[PDB]
């Protein structure tokens, strides 16, 4: 009674094409461009892990702003409603939520001019459940099944080995 | 150069010689009942400046404490600094500091003056009044209220004592957080609080949702008798939507 | 006789900053505010006397010497003013020309201090100080002159005695010269709408902008004493009936009480006038000052007619 | 004079502050009070602060998250109270906030971090994990009633368990 | 006797002029000779004046140099004291004035001016007074900077002799004599006509500078040397007043309108000179207009005296004719102070414009103090020597006000009102002059590199300022010594002024705020002179310094018709040959022909 | 679609010059024209079509279409709509023809795009540095997206000011009277150079942008959409809610966000509460500058009633913090309705007594009548806004010409005068107090019901519109481009006195130094609004 994308480890080669394809379709839409499926590699096989779109959905239980609902059999997190409280990343038992925020638009990472002393560097990244940069509002980033896109999930379409497919159990 | 700079040419705060700075206690004693204040707007948004004007108002009257706003820095005992010190306002602020009799009391007024405020890291400012001149008194607020300005002036002149103090890390830090409204379902409380913020805003929504769920924990007759006491139609509108949310949850 | 005139000079200097306190209290009451006490100006002068006197680098001894010169000039005027007696304490300084040219000394020194600092605001305020002094002298001299003509003498003692033993037949020239001298007293006290030199909100109170510390304190004290001696020239000559013709120790207390009440009522009426309007400009002031010269000329014509 | 009637008709409008307090509205946005017990170190308020009055620093050496509120930075907008999940931070009606030392502006907290069960790297505030565990226990959860070590695991290590 | 003293003075002046002309190949030696001889001749002239004023009787005699009849009345002894006390320090100034590379020898011109002036004072015949006044006027117009600045002086100064020669011919025809003693006896039955008096007053005011016959005065003073300009303002313009007072007081019988005309003309001269000075930036043109203001005050005194003679009121005669003459002598003193000090500032800087002359008070401090004394003396601020004669003229104005004659009662308060206006304008002008010259920052590099004045310059200016302070403070004693010239008691109307009480009270009374600042000075940090003036936090530019142009714009607005009267009443386009190319040069050539033939015929 | 007839007239006059046109709102049209026909198009829409130049600005769109973009927003006021004239400027050669030789209102944004963007308006008569300070380094343009980091603070190139001032009507024989940056009347820093002949202003130049902090760079680097609402509250502490509302209804206008009807009227009410304190601040300072310090005290005593209303309605006295994108953050329960209704009726009887003691002030008529005259055709050419142009006879007002928030449902009356002097600019502001009290009294009696915000919406990237609020000193035009779901791409703010300052020179000519603080105060200057 839920819709999600699952990966096959015996078919996946760990090329990270799906991570780039998921990043591009959300960057064009203005959403968070962090990849919502992450490729994990034991030394023997590999498969990207993403949101299971659970029936009980413990992330939606602990959300203090009700940003996480169920739409069309899919657990959907409202990115504009999230207040970055990061409770959903603890409650998720599958590690499907990490935390990234939008950086300034079309401004390079090293934008320092030689005409001034350089800007203070960013703090060292420990964990997205703990990091905070003053210009960056790191909100919860999970798979939304590319529901804005008419072609469906971009990770499934751009997988060369067809290791990803949707499980439409509705 | 009007102000001191570092090896990179970036301006640094002006020090005050120890012989001159050892007289600030005596100046603070003798300006208790007669204080002359020169306002130095170093690049604020005018919010701080016009609550100083409202501290000269008939309602909030600062002259009864012996505080007179002076036309020139030459007359000043207290130099009142507002603003994040913009680049075009560094040199006039230092000129007002230098064309004033020594010793001088510096009151940093407002968040912008205290640390830069909301512009604490911008390119065309310096980040507060302590980045150019030493500061005796910090008055926070964006802008401070004229009551806060009166309190800061009276605390600088020694008529009143400082009330707030720093809170360091202690042991409450590890005493665990309590669940809000633990006698009810927490996603329902989230939905009720979000619906009450939609209709009433964050400030009234939290007050209305907390009161409504407190009355709902006792009974529906308890909610209805609470609405009769308030006798506000807008609150009846909001509690009707909250009841609709509670009924949709059931 | 070398003590009455100096005792009067010491008494007026010491109280001059209390009449400024009535002025600043009545200003606060007309601003609908509680305001400070009557000793705020003294509290402000004593604080400034222990404050460092600074100045511009392009200034010399004139800038440092002017406040003490103006205080000494006002003390010199105050020894010759009838306060508790009808006659002057020092009648050889009591000529109206003498007391008019003594005031010109302090306006000259005020104007050269504003040209010594090099500021545009101080120099423009010096320029207004001297120009208001230009504009007000015809009316003040013609009023005092008409009173001296109705008194047979330019001495302030004899003018005060003639207003005291008021003549009645020469009532119209005396009343019109009194109105001219009252208006002249209001302009010479630098009171709004004629505060064209120390015009904060324009010149950062003019030549006072460069003064600091003890120099600013002695300047504020000289301004207060100048206002006191101008108002005392009016109210101790044209309202002399609380004074006494011969000095007695028994009648001294009532004379000081009536002199203090006259000064307080004068600064209260003056406060009611200055806190109730906008200040003028220097290009429109001559029409109003020529109109006071008019009250004085009407006085002068009413002496020629009769 | 119309000005003199106006002055006489008004009277004295000056209050007696500081002798008698000056009333501010029940919902006046004064100083943000902060309950350190109710705070879970979630930095939701830190992410919503426009003037960066709220800062967190991850101090690995002390194994803690350094929560801090700076009153000299605060623009008194109330967004911390708006986005707070536990309602730990709230704007009071206090306005008498002037200091002599700007260190007195600081409201500091230090919450112990939680090391991951698998990689022993500090990944989250232990207080926030305890609050999430209590929240799931309140809604009826067995993963919270029996398995706290799954909540004290980092999301990368929780993604490694799904690989098998 | 005083006749031998004045003969020695005339001989020393003539020998000084001759040996200054012959030894003019070395300018320093010529200046030393001219200054020493002029100082000795001025000492003899002042000694003769003091002798005649102390003896309280006129002396008679003749000069041994040429056949020149001499009467020295006590009235003319004040002019002798004036001339000697000016020319002594003017010549001692001239000694170090001849050390400048850009100046020329002038001691022949200066000492011939002094000799002709002294012989005009001690003149017996009115025709001879008109001869020595023109010898002085030619020796004065040759002291100008160039031919362009003495063209109007040659035109007006000879016009005034054509009128004086017509008046003297008319006196010869009506009385058969020009001796002043004989004319005084012959006009106790037949009075002096008003046509003769009008011609003489217009001709002498063309030399004394009565406005509007004053047109040569600022041109003449504009770029002349400092001893020359000081002698113009203190000697040459005072001989015309001597002629006016001589002609007005012959017969002791004056018409009423003579004194009335003198008072109006004096009021016109005083107010117009004091107002026109406040619109000048050349210091010497300003001091020329201020010489005109003081000439107007001396006539307000002399006209009050003549009006009292006409109304037979001896108190008015005494007050007017003592205040005017005391103001005349003390004006000469402080006008000499100001012209010599401004010339010292020009000596050290090269500038007569005070807009290019900032901050001289720190570079020339002794000169700055003496100039301050002179400028306060000219504003008639007590207890200096300008207030001493002006206070007495106000007492004469009060005597005019309480008279029976309706014209005296009408003019009396009005002349006092005008004198108050003139004094306030004077205070404004001296505030401007001391502020933009000796105060503030320097405005040119010449004002920065000014050093102290030379020794005899400083001695002359300081000694003249000391004489100004003496004539101010000791005025209650020096004023009754003029009762020899006017044998009448001085009666102010139930009032008195004591300048020593004002002197002691303007120094002791400022010590009291100093005493209280020294008591209430707890830990006040010492005084600071650190930076620029406060211009609201911006950088202080040179254009933020308000100068003499912007200080006196309100008097250009509030006295617009009087300042515009200088352009409507000017008959410069109505004279046909005035705008010719070589008119000033031809005026100069026939000036030396007239001076040459006059010197040739007067030795005969 | 409003402005179709204007687009047809533009295509009829200059065939082919319009390349691309699009509608962002039903009353907002943006046309893309050829770069070298830009001064003819803006002059055509300015004089032939009777438009008013609201804001002109640059946009670093080199990563969108490879070109710098200069927008030229024209307010059609002969229904009324907006026309934005857009050109594409080459990135390698940032040169475009200047509109200032044809439209005199174009002098300052063309000076601003030199400073913030480095574009070169060819033919601009005044190339003086305007927005950047004197110690800012050359060829360092902060609003370019790759030129510099927003946290970088360069070393000052100088400590003394290097700005050059223009004295047209005078000579070097004039003195200068520096009013500001730290004058008594300088409530906020602004330096005014009075080229005087004594006490008569021959000509007047001025240096501003002392208060410039770099706010438009902060809005696209460290701030999110909802954080600029509090940043816009700090553009100017006097009209901060005007900036807050103009920013909020430009993101919402770009996205088509349907704000609830209750939030729009409370936005319209608090824009009038902000108007109440600002006009009494100006009227009190107008009394203050003439020496009438009692009128300064009287007007600031009544101003505290509106500050009490602002504290009741918003929770703060001045910096309201009311607007979020999609709605407002506070409701009005009855103690809020009851107290503010009492205070608004208290304010009306109490302002009326102050106007009587202001028009009967003994020297207020000779200080204000005929002083600081703004010539009406000078005000048309430079596109002056608000009470300063409404006193000059041009009855233009945003709340009426371009209706926004809940102003279509409020009793609006446009107040204009015909005398062009200090007193009439006060008389516009006096009459606007009574109209603001009328809309507050009606608004507090006729509030709609329903929610206060919408939320959960997503921002579509690279969407833009105009945001306009009528600030107390005239129109406040904001232009926001959405960058992604969290951050903006470009936020331009143009305040009222930015359109009103360039005619201060003609207003200060022929007056006195004692009149000069009053003439500046009559412009009702908001320096922090101008500088940002
Ligand atoms: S602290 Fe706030 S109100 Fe004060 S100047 Fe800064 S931004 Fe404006
Ligand atoms: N009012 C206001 Fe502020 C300005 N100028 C805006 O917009
Ligand atoms: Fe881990
Ligand atoms: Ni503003």
């Amino acid at each position: 009674m839920n819709r999600f994308v699952i990966a096959d480890s015996t078919l996946c080669i760990g090329c990270h094409t799906c991570e780039a394809a998921c990043s591009e379709t959300h960057r064009q839409h203005g959403l968070q461009s962090m990849p919502r499926l992450r490729v994990m590699l034991n030394e023997k096989e590999s498969a990207p892990q993403l949101c299971h779109h659970c029936e009980d959905a413990p992330c939606a239980v602990v959300c203090p702003v009700n940003a996480i609902t169920r739409v069309d059999g899919a657990v959907q997190l409202n990115e504009s409603l999230c207040v970055s409280c990061k409770l959903c990343g603890i409650a998720c038992p599958f590690g499907a939520i990490e935390f990234s925020g939008s950086r300034p638009l079309d401004i390079p990472a090293n934008a320092n001019t030689p005409k001034a002393p350089p800007a203070p560097p960013a703090p060292a990244r420990v964990s997205t459940l703990l990091d905070w940069v003053p210009g960056i509002r790191a909100i919860a980033v999970k798979c939304d099944l590319c529901s804005f896109d008419e072609q469906g999930p971009a990770c499934v379409r751009m997988c060369p080995t067809k290791a990803l497919h949707l499980v439409d159990n509705t | 150069l009007l102000g001191p700079r570092d090896a990179n040419g970036i301006p640094v705060p002006m020090t005050v010689d120890e012989s001159i700075a050892s007289m600030k206690a005596s100046l603070l004693k003798k300006i208790k009942r007669s204080a002359y204040v020169y306002r130095v707007d170093c690049g604020g948004c005018n919010g701080c400046e016009i609550e100083i004007f409202a501290t000269l108002s008939p309602l909030f009257d600062a002259e009864r404490f012996g505080i007179k706003v002076v036309p020139s820095p030459r007359h000043a005992d207290i130099l009142l600094f507002t603003g994040a010190v913009t680049r075009a306002m560094r040199s006039p602020a230092l000129r007002a500091w230098q064309s004033a009799p020594d010793p001088k009391i510096c009151i940093s007024y407002g968040a912008c003056g205290n640390s830069g405020g909301i512009f604490h890291d911008l390119y065309c400012v310096w980040g507060g009044t302590d980045k150019i001149v030493p500061v005796d008194v910090y008055i926070p607020g964006c802008p401070p209220t004229p009551a806060a300005t009166l309190y800061g002036f009276a605390m600088a002149l020694g008529l009143l004592e400082q009330k707030i103090h720093a809170r360091g890390p202690g042991e409450l830090d590890e005493q665990p957080a309590e669940i809000l409204h633990g006698d009810m379902v927490q996603p329902l409380r989230v939905k009720v609080d979000r619906e009450a913020r939609r209709l009433a805003g964050y400030r009234y929504g939290r007050q209305i949702a907390d009161d409504y769920l407190t009355q709902l924990g006792q009974g529906e007759e308890q909610v209805a008798r609470w609405l009769e006491a308030e006798n506000d139609p807008r609150l009846n509108e909001i509690v009707s939507h909250l009841n609709h949310v509670v009924e949709e949850a059931r | 006789s070398v003590l009455y005139p100096l005792i009067q000079a010491l008494v007026l200097f010491a109280v001059a900053p209390l009449l400024s306190g009535i002025t600043r209290v009545a200003r606060a009451r007309l601003h609908n505010r509680r305001g400070p006490g009557v000793l705020q100006e003294y509290r402000d002068i004593i604080k400034l006397l222990g404050r460092q006197s600074v100045g511009p680098d392009a200034s010399g001894w004139v800038f440092r010497l002017t406040p003490y010169v103006m205080v000494g000039v006002m003390l010199t005027i105050a020894t010759a003013l009838p306060v508790v007696t009808v006659g002057s304490p020092l009648p050889q300084l009591g000529d109206l020309i003498t007391l008019l040219y003594l005031f010109a000394i302090a306006r000259f020194f005020f104007a050269i201090s504003g040209l010594d600092t090099g500021s545009p605001f101080t120099a423009i305020g010096a320029s207004r100080e001297a120009m208001l002094g230009v504009l007000v002298e015809p009316m003040l001299l013609l009023g005092l002159w008409v009173a001296a003509q109705v008194a047979g003498s330019t001495n302030i003692s004899n003018i005060t005695d003639t207003v005291y033993h008021w003549p009645l037949s020469q009532s119209i020239p005396l009343v019109l010269a009194l109105c001219a001298c009252a208006f002249a007293t209001f302009i010479e006290m630098g009171k709004l709408p004629f505060d064209l030199a120390e015009a904060e909100q324009e010149l950062q109170e003019g030549p006072l902008s460069e003064y600091s510390g003890s120099g600013f304190g002695v300047m504020k004290w000289g301004i207060s004493l100048k206002q006191l001696v101008v108002l005392q020239m009016f109210v101790g000559v044209f309202i002399p009936w609380g004074q006494m013709e011969t000095f007695t120790a028994g009648g001294l207390l009532l004379a000081l009480v009536i002199a203090i009440v006259k000064l307080v009522v004068g600064v209260l009426v003056i406060a009611l006038f200055e806190n109730s309007m906008a200040r003028l400009r220097l290009d429109i002031t001559p029409r109003i000052t020529w109109a006071g010269f008019g009250f004085a000329f009407l006085a002068f014509v009413s002496l020629l007619a009769a | 004079f119309t000005f003199i009637k106006k002055v006489i008709k008004t009277g004295t409008a000056t209050s007696s502050y500081p002798l008698e307090p000056i009333a501010v509205d029940k919902n006046f946005r004064g100083k943000p009070e902060q309950n350190p017990q109710q705070c879970i170190g979630c930095a939701a308020c830190v992410n919503a602060c426009p003037s960066n009055a709220l800062t967190v620093e991850t101090d690995l050496a002390t194994g803690e998250l350094a929560w801090e509120f700076n009153l000299g930075h605060c623009i008194f907008c109330g967004r911390c109270e708006e986005v707070c999940p536990t309602a730990a931070i709230k704007l009071s009606q206090e306005y008498e906030l002037a200091v002599w030392k700007k260190e007195d502006f600081l409201q500091q907290s230090r919450f112990a971090l939680c090391n991951c069960r698998v990689c022993n790297r500090p990944f989250a505030v232990q207080k926030e994990i305890d609050y999430a565990i209590a929240l799931l226990k309140h809604n009826g959860d067995s993963r919270a009633e029996n398995h706290r070590e799954s909540f004290e695991t980092c999301p990368e290590c929780k993604r490694q368990k799904c690989l098998v | 006797s005083a006749i031998s003293l004045i003969n020695s003075g005339v001989a020393w002046f003539v020998a000084a002029a001759v040996l200054a002309f012959l030894f003019s190949f070395q300018k320093a030696l010529s200046g030393w000779i001219a200054g020493i001889g002029g100082a000795v001749g001025s000492l003899y002239t002042a000694a003769a004046g003091f002798t005649v004023l102390t003896g309280a009787v006129g002396v008679s005699g003749a000069l041994s140099l040429v056949s020149y009849d001499v009467q020295i009345s006590p009235l003319n002894a004040i002019w002798l004291i004036t001339l000697g006390l000016c020319g002594l320090f003017v010549s001692l100034y001239n000694i170090d004035w001849h050390r400048h590379a850009q100046v020329k020898c002038n001691g022949l011109q200066i000492n011939m001016l002094m000799a002709a002036a002294v012989c005009a004072v001690i003149a017996s015949n009115l025709g001879m007074f008109v001869v020595m006044a023109e010898i002085m006027a030619l020796c004065a117009v040759f002291l100008t900077s160039n031919s362009k600045e003495g063209k109007l002086w040659f035109a007006l100064g000879r016009l005034g002799t054509l009128l004086l020669a017509i008046a003297c011919w008319l006196l010869w025809q009506r009385y058969g004599t020009l001796d002043l003693r004989l004319l005084d006896m012959r006009m106790q039955q037949l009075p002096l006509g008003s046509d003769i008096w009008l011609l003489g007053v217009i001709g002498f005011g063309l030399l004394a500078g009565i406005i509007p016959l004053h047109g040569w005065v600022p041109q003449a003073h504009a770029n002349a040397s400092a001893p020359a300009a000081a002698l113009f303002s203190t000697v040459v313009m005072k001989i015309g007043l001597l002629g006016i007072l001589t002609l007005s007081l012959l017969g002791g019988n004056a018409p009423l309108w003579w004194g009335i005309a003198l008072l109006v003309l004096g009021m016109i001269t005083a107010f117009v000179g004091g107002l026109y000075a406040l619109v000048e930036h050349n210091i010497q043109r300003l001091l020329a207009y201020h010489t005109l203001e003081n000439i107007g005050i001396i006539l307000l005194g002399l006209g009050a005296g003549v009006t009292g003679i006409a109304l037979e009121q001896p108190a008015l005669i005494a007050l007017g004719l003592v205040g005017g003459l005391y103001h005349l002598l003390n004006h000469s003193l402080f006008k000499s102070v100001l012209f010599l000090g401004a010339g010292s500032v020009w000596f050290r800087t090269g500038h007569r414009d005070i807009e290019k002359l900032g901050g001289i008070g720190k570079k020339m401090p002794v000169i700055s103090i003496a100039m301050l004394v002179g400028l306060m003396a000219m504003a008639a601020l007590p207890p200096l020597n300008g207030f001493a004669g002006e206070w007495v003229i106000y007492q004469s104005f009060f005597k005019l006000s309480n008279s029976g004659a309706f014209v005296a009662r009408l003019l009396g308060p009005l002349l006092a009102v005008g004198l108050a206006i003139t004094g306030a304008l004077a205070v404004m002008c001296m505030a401007k002059v001391y502020g933009v010259t000796f105060l503030g920052a320097p405005r040119t590099k010449e004002a920065e590199n000014a050093t102290c004045a030379p020794l005899l310059m400083s001695v002359s200016v300081v000694a003249l300022a000391i004489c100004c302070v003496i004539g101010g403070v000791a005025a209650p004693w020096l004023l009754p010594m003029l009762s020899a010239a006017v044998p009448l008691p001085l009666e102010p109307a139930n009032t008195t002024v004591s300048q020593p009480m004002i002197t002691l009270l303007l120094i002791a009374c400022p010590l009291l705020p100093f005493i209280i600042m020294a008591i209430c000075k707890g830990d006040r940090l010492p005084s600071r002179s650190r930076g620029a003036a406060w211009v609201c936090g911006y950088d202080h530019e040179k254009s933020m310094v308000i100068t003499a142009h912007g200080f006196a714009m309100p008097v250009k607005q509030a006295f617009a018709p009087v300042l515009k009267l200088r352009k409507w009443l000017n008959p410069v386009s109505l004279v046909p040959g005035w705008q010719c190319e070589g008119s000033a040069l031809l005026f100069r050539r026939m000036a030396l022909v007239e001076l040459a033939v006059l010197v040739v015929i007067i030795v005969s | 679609k409003l402005g179709q007839h204007y687009l047809a007239a533009l295509n009829e006059a200059f065939p082919g010059v319009v390349l691309d046109h699009a509608w962002q709102t039903k009353d907002q049209l943006t046309v893309t024209v050829k770069v070298n026909y830009l001064p003819e198009v803006v002059e055509f829409l300015y004089y032939k079509q009777g438009g008013w130049l609201s804001v002109l600005f640059g946009n670093d769109e080199r990563k969108l279409n490879g070109h710098y973009a200069v927008y030229y927003v024209l307010s059609m006021e002969k229904t009324k709509c907006w026309i934005t004239v857009r050109v594409e400027v080459d990135a390698n050669k940032p040169e475009y023809p200047s509109v200032t030789p044809r439209v005199p209102a174009a002098v300052w944004g063309e000076r601003e795009v030199r400073d913030m963007y480095g574009l070169i308006p060819v033919g601009l008569p005044d190339e003086r540095r305007l927005v950047l300070p004197d110690d800012w380094p050359d060829e360092l343009y902060p609003l370019r997206k790759d030129s510099m980091d927003y946290r970088q603070r360069p070393a000052p190139t100088t400590d003394a000011e290097t700005y050059e001032f223009i004295n047209e009507l005078g000579d070097k024989k004039n003195n200068v009277v520096p009013i500001g940056p730290l004058h008594v009347t300088s409530d906020e820093p602004g330096h005014f150079r009075l080229f005087v002949d004594g006490e008569n202003i021959i000509d007047a130049d001025y240096r501003l942008f002392y208060v410039h902090r770099g706010m438009e760079k902060l809005a696209e680097t460290r701030m999110g959409y909802n954080e600029v609402t509090f940043l816009s509250d700090r553009v100017c502490g006097i009209c901060g809610f005007a900036h807050s509302t103009a920013y909020t209804t430009s993101v919402e206008n770009a996205m088509g966000i349907q704000v609830p009807e209750r939030a729009q009227m409370i936005r319209a009410i608090l824009l009038e509460v902000e108007r109440l304190h600002s006009h009494l601040l100006n009227l009190g300072l107008a009394c203050h500058f003439t020496g009438f310090d009692s009128g300064f005290m009287q007007f600031f005593r009544v101003r505290e009633t509106s500050m009490k209303m602002a504290e009741i309605l918003t929770g703060a006295r001045k910096t309201y913090g009311l607007n979020l994108i999609g709605g407002i953050r506070r409701d009005l329960l009855k103690d809020d309705m009851i107290q503010t209704r009492q205070l608004a009726q208290q304010m009306r009887r109490e302002v009326q007594e102050l106007v009587d003691v202001l028009l009967s002030t003994p020297n207020m008529e000779q200080r204000t009548v005929g002083i600081g005259r703004l010539d009406p055709e000078i005000a048309r050419d430079f596109s002056n806004v608000g009470p300063m142009v409404r006193a000059s006879g041009h009855a233009r007002d945003t709340r009426a010409d371009h209706p926004f928030v809940g102003y279509g449902l409020l009793p609006m009356e446009v107040h204009s005068e015909q005398g062009c002097d200090v007193i009439s600019r006060l008389k516009v502001r006096i009459n606007e107090v009574y109209t603001a009290l009328n809309m507050i009294d009606y608004g507090l009696d006729n509030l709609p019901g329903g929610p206060l915000m919408v939320e959960g919406f997503t921002y579509i990237p690279h969407r833009f519109a105009l945001g306009f609020a009528e600030a107390p000193r005239g129109d406040d035009i904001h232009w926001s481009m959405t960058g992604d779901n969290q951050k903006l791409y470009r936020w331009r703010c143009r305040a009222a006195t930015y359109a009103n300052w360039p005619t201060l020179r003609y207003m200060l000519r022929g007056n006195t130094v004692s009149d000069a603080p009053l003439i500046i105060g009559s412009l009702d200057p908001c320096y922090s609004c101008t500088d940002r």
